[PDB]
C-alpha cells in the first residue's frame, strides 16, 4: 500500500501522521529525524605546509675555478662566486689573493613539522544526503541510518520505507575546498603546478609522503660578505603563513541555513534547507479491523487555554464517552495547528488533555480522535516572551493571524463599496427605463 | 557486414580485435558519361545524390515553363494589336519573328 | 602569447601546427596523443557470490519436547517436528513410538570461494577525462599526462599548456555497474536489501569481510523422511549462477564509439568522440627572429603522385631557392591537406619532397613553407583498397569529391536556365515597351 508523504528537513522536531484507510483502523506514523549529514565527493589534489629552505656547504678552491653540478633539487639555484677570501675560526682559509671560488647551493624542500601542521586542497562535487531517523510505524520502532537517495529502502516488520530525494540541491561547500586544522574553508587555491610566491600553495607536494615537490618560492642567491663563509639568499616569505594571517573564518561560521561544518570526513550537518519526501509500502496484514479498537460516541473539544507562541501553548479537553478502553490515534489533517502526541490512551468515560501548537488567532481546527471528527474552537492570547531559544514548532499559514475584529474592518471597506455601486447600476438601469417609458 | 568510414570491429573465437575501416572507392568514373557520374554518386553519396537531382529538375522545369509562358504572352501582346484590324496587314519583319501566317 | 587551438579526440595520429607571429619566425607544435582515458567515480555498495545453506545436526530427543531458539543468522529457518522414529547404523535410535521430536535448523551462509569469485555492484557519475600526450613545441619534446579539465597545466620550458574540458559529457558507463572476472557490465542491480530469491543479489555482503550479509534465497524446512536422520529443505537457486547464465556481453564488446573497457581501475580507453581544447601560454623568448632562419625566393610546387587514400598518399615536390640551409616548419592552413611531416631540412638550390593526405578529387591547397606560400595543386585518384585497416588521416570536407565534369553539369543546368529565365523577361520587357510605344500614336 503506497502512502506518499513529505517531511520537512529539520533535525529534533518530530513529524507525525496517520495512514486513513477507509474501513480499517487508522494506522499512526511518528518520524522524529536526529541528524541530517550533507557528505560531498571529496577529491585531494595536493597538500601545502611551510617550507625550509635547504642551504649546501660552500665548496671553495683555493686557486682554481669551479663549476655548477645540478642535483635537480625543488627551485635549485646555483650560482658560483669569484674572487673570495674566506676565514674559518683558524685564520686565513686559502692563502691567495684573487682567483678564490665559492659555490653555493640553495633548495626548498617541505618542513619537518609537515605531518601535523598542513593544509589539504580538496575538490567538492555531488553531494550525498544522509540521515539518521528514528521511525514509528504502529508501536513498531526501530532507529536506523537511511540514505535519502530515492532508492535504498529501510525495512522492519515487512515495511519497506524510502526516503525520496532531497527538493534543492544546495551545498555549503564550493567547488574548491582547503582543510586545515578541523576547519573547512571554500578557498580558490592554484591549481598543481600554478602556485605562486608568497601565496598559498608556493609549495605543493601531491601527497603527504609524496617525495616529489613543486617549489617556486622566488629563491635568488646572493653574494657572500667578504670573509665569512655563508650562503646568503633572498627569496620572497611563506605563504601558508601568509594565508594563516590573512583567513577569513571557517565555514562553520559563514555558511547559511544553520549548517554545522565536521570533518572527521568532510559534511556538512543539520542544514535547515529543502524537505524529504517519503515512500511508506505499507502490507496488508498491519491494518486491523475498526471493530478491535476503541470508537467513540457523543465526543466535544473545548479549549482551555491558548497561547500562539512557538512551543506548545494550548490545552483542549475532548470529553468522550467510549465503547472501549484502550489507546488510539489523535492527529489534527491541516497545518493549522500541531499536536505534542501521536496516541492517546483511553478511559471508557474520562476527559482527554491534548497540548497542541497554533500560529493562529482564531483558531478553528478539526481534531481526528480515534474514527471521529471533533470540531476545536476558540481564541489565542499573545505570549510574554519576545525572544525564545527554540525554533517552531507549526506552520505559516497566510492570513493565519487576522483577528476577526480586522475581518469586519476588510469586510465594510470591501463589501459597502461593491454595494453602492451595484446599486448605483440598478438605479441607472431603472432611470433609463423610465426615461424610455416617459418617451411614449 | 556493412562497413562505413566510421569503423567496424570483430571478434571470432579467441583471436585478437580486427578493426576495419571503409575508404571511398565507389563503383563508377566521376569523369565523365553523364549516367556513369550519377551512379558513382549514387553509391557514393546516396541521399544528397536524390535531393539534388529533384531540386535541379523541379528548377529547370519551372524555368522552361516560366519562358514559355513568357515568350508566348509577348507573342500574343505583339500579334494582338495586328490582328484586331480588319486588314490585318501584318509586317514582314514580325511574321518571320513572331512566325505569324 | 596566447594561442589557443582545437585538437580532435583520437589517439594514435599525430597533431601538427605552427604558430605565425606577424614579423618572427614560424614556430610549430606537435601533439601525438597517445592514451585518453575516462575514469568515472566509481562507489562501491556490495558484492555478492555463491550461496551455501548451512544445516545444523537435527536435536532429537525420546519422548519429549524440543523448542525453536533462534539465532538471527541470514535467513535462519526453524521448524520442530514431532511423530519421528529415527535410524542409525546401529539401530533405532529412541525406543518410544511417538511423542519423539526432531528439530530441523537451516541457515545462509556465503560460499567458500567468495574470495576469488565475486562480482561487485558499483555506482559510476561524473567521469574524469586523463590523456597520456607526446607534446613538441619548437624541437623541445615532453611525454607528460596531462589532465583535460580546464586547468591543470603541464609546464615544460617556461611554456604553459591547459587542454580544456571536452566538448561532450558522453561516458559509456551507466549510473549503475557490476564488475566480474575483470570486465564490466551495465546491468541494473537491486539495492542493499532489496535482493530477491533467484537473481542477482540474492546475497549481498557489503564488503568481502563484512561479516553481515543478507540473504533472500526462498528457503522452506521440509519434513524429514520417516526413519532417517537428515535435515530436507527446498530454495530458489543460486541468482548469481543464473545472472551468469544468463549474462548479455560485456561493455567490452556492445560500447559506443569503440571503447575499451579495462578493469584495475574502472575505465575506458580511445573514445573517438568529442575534441579537446588546447591553450598555449608561450614566453615571448620562443620567438626566433626572421633572419635568423631560412627563407625562400623563387619556389614552385608540383604534385608527384595523388591519390585521395586513406593514409599519406600524396606527394608535392617543392624546387626551392634560398640562401641558407636549415630546417624550416611546412604547414597546410585549410584542412585540405594533413601534412606527414611538420618541418623539412633545406640545402640552398635543393628540392624538398613532402607527403600530405586528403580527400579531395581536384586538390588545390595552398602550402605554408618557411615564410611564404606556392600553391600545390594537380589531380587525384582513386585508392585501390575497399577496406584498409587504420582509420582516416584527413577531414572530409563538404564539397571534396565534386569532380569538375560534375561542376560543369551543375552550372550548365542551373545558371543555363537563369539565363532562359532573364532573356526571356529582357523580350517581355522590349514587348511591353514596343507596345507602348506603338500605342503612343493614337
Amino acid at each position: 500500500y503506497e502512502h506518499a508523504t513529505t517531511m520537512p528537513s529539520q533535525a529534533g522536531i518530530s513529524y507525525n501522521t496517520i495512514v486513513n484507510r477507509a474501513g480499517y483502523a487508522p494506522l499512526p506514523i511518528s518520524i522524529t529525524p536526529t541528524k541530517i549529514k550533507l557528505i560531498p565527493t571529496v577529491n585531494l589534489e595536493y597538500v601545502t605546509c611551510h617550507y625550509k629552505t635547504g642551504m649546501d656547504s660552500p665548496a671553495i678552491k683555493c686557486c682554481g675555478s669551479q663549476e655548477c653540478t645540478p642535483t635537480y633539487r625543488p627551485d635549485e639555484q646555483c650560482k658560483v662566486f669569484t674572487g673570495v677570501y674566506p676565514f674559518m675560526w683558524g685564520g686565513a682559509y686559502c692563502f691567495c689573493d684573487t682567483e678564490n671560488t665559492q659555490v653555493s647551493k640553495a633548495y626548498v624542500m617541505k618542513s619537518d613539522d609537515c605531518l601535523a601542521d598542513h593544509a589539504e586542497a580538496y575538490k567538492a562535487h555531488t553531494a550525498s544526503v544522509q540521515a539518521f531517523l528514528n521511525i514509528t510505524v504502529g508501536e513498531h520502532s526501530i532507529v536506523t541510518t537511511v540514505y535519502v537517495n530515492g532508492e535504498t529502502p529501510v525495512n522492519f516488520n515487512g515495511v519497506k520505507i524510502t526516503a525520496g530525494p532531497l527538493s534543492t540541491a544546495w551545498t555549503p561547500f564550493d567547488r574548491k575546498i582547503v582543510q586545515y586544522a578541523g576547519e573547512i574553508y571554500n578557498y580558490d587555491f592554484p591549481e598543481y603546478g600554478a602556485g605562486q610566491p608568497g601565496a598559498f600553495g608556493d609549495i605543493q607536494s601531491r601527497t603527504v609522503s609524496s617525495s616529489d615537490l613543486y617549489a617556486n618560492t622566488n629563491l635568488v642567491l646572493q653574494r657572500p660578505k667578504a670573509g665569512a663563509i655563508h650562503v646568503p639568499y633572498t627569496q620572497a616569505p611563506s605563504g601558508f603563513e601568509q594565508w594563516k594571517k590573512d583567513k577569513a573564518p571557517s565555514l562553520k561560521f559563514t555558511a547559511p541555513f544553520g549548517c554545522e561544518i565536521y570533518t572527521n570526513p568532510i559534511r556538512a550537518e543539520n542544514c535547515a534547507v529543502g524537505s524529504i519526501p517519503l515512500a511508506f509500502d505499507i502490507p496488508d496484514a498491519l491494518f486491523t479491523r475498526v471493530s478491535e479498537t476503541p470508537t467513540l460516541s457523543a465526543a466535544e473539544c473545548t479549549l482551555n487555554e491558548c497561547v500562539y507562541s512557538s512551543d506548545f501553548g494550548g490545552i483542549a479537553t475532548v470529553k468522550y464517552s467510549a465503547s472501549k478502553s484502550g489507546k488510539c490515534a489523535v492527529h489534527v489533517p491541516s497545518g493549522t495547528a500541531t499536536l505534542k502526541e501521536a496516541a492517546v490512551e483511553l478511559t471508557e468515560q474520562g476527559s482527554a488533555t491534548i497540548h497542541f501548537s497554533t500560529a493562529n488567532i482564531h483558531p478553528e481546527f478539526r481534531l481526528q480522535i480515534c474514527t471521529s471528527y471533533v470540531t476545536c474552537k476558540g481564541d489565542c492570547h499573545p505570549p510574554k516572551d519576545h525572544i525564545v531559544t527554540h525554533p517552531q514548532y507549526h506552520a505559516q499559514t497566510f492570513t493565519a493571524a487576522v483577528s476577526k475584529t480586522a475581518w469586519t474592518w476588510l469586510t465594510s471597506l470591501l463589501g459597502g463599496s461593491a454595494v453602492i455601486i451595484i446599486i448605483g447600476l440598478v438605479l441607472a438601469t431603472i432611470v433609463a427605463m423610465y426615461v424610455l417609458t416617459n418617451q411614449k | 557486414f556493412t562497413v562505413t568510414e566510421k569503423g567496424w570491429e570483430f571478434v571470432w573465437g579467441n583471436h585478437p580485435p580486427k578493426r576495419f575501416w571503409a575508404q571511398e572507392t565507389a563503383p563508377g568514373n566521376p569523369h565523365g558519361l553523364p549516367h556513369e557520374v550519377i551512379t558513382h554518386y549514387y553509391h557514393r553519396y546516396p541521399m544528397s545524390t536524390i535531393l539534388g537531382l529533384s531540386i535541379c529538375a523541379a528548377i529547370a522545369t519551372v524555368s522552361v515553363a516560366a519562358s514559355t509562358w513568357l515568350f508566348c504572352r509577348s507573342r500574343v501582346a505583339c500579334l494582338t494589336p495586328y490582328r484586331l484590324t480588319p486588314n490585318a496587314r501584318i509586317p514582314f519583319c514580325l511574321a518571320v519573328l513572331c512566325c505569324a501566317r
